[PDB]
């Protein structure tokens, strides 16, 4: 949510084919996330590189 | 109470690897202890450095 605000305030898209995912606080210390096997599976699915 | 949950739970794992797998005598480790009940649940995250 936080980069797709960023791109849209500078009209930048995002560069292509880049799959993330996180947690954010109020000052941008990622934090850790779950699962991390099935969103894997899932990114590889979609065939994003990054 | 939940420790003793725990506690048995290593320990009928190390009886049917026992009864019929391929050990004579479990050792619970930490590096194997992974296999025996998964996943962490909780976590040390000290949240941010400084």
């Amino acid at each position: 949510i936080v980069t797709a605000l960023l791109s849209l305030a500078m009209g930048r898209p995002v560069r292509q084919n880049l799959a993330m995912t996180g947690e954010v606080s109020l000052t941008g210390k990622i934090l850790p996330v779950g699962g991390i096997k099935e969103k894997t599976i899932a990114a590889k699915r979609a065939g994003v590189t990054c | 109470r939940n420790l003793q949950k725990q506690v048995e739970k290593v320990l009928r794992k190390s009886a049917y690897k026992i009864v019929s797998g391929e050990a004579e005598s479990v050792e619970v480790t930490p590096e194997n202890l992974q296999d025996f009940v998964g996943k962490p649940v909780f976590t040390v995250e000290r949240m941010y450095d400084v």
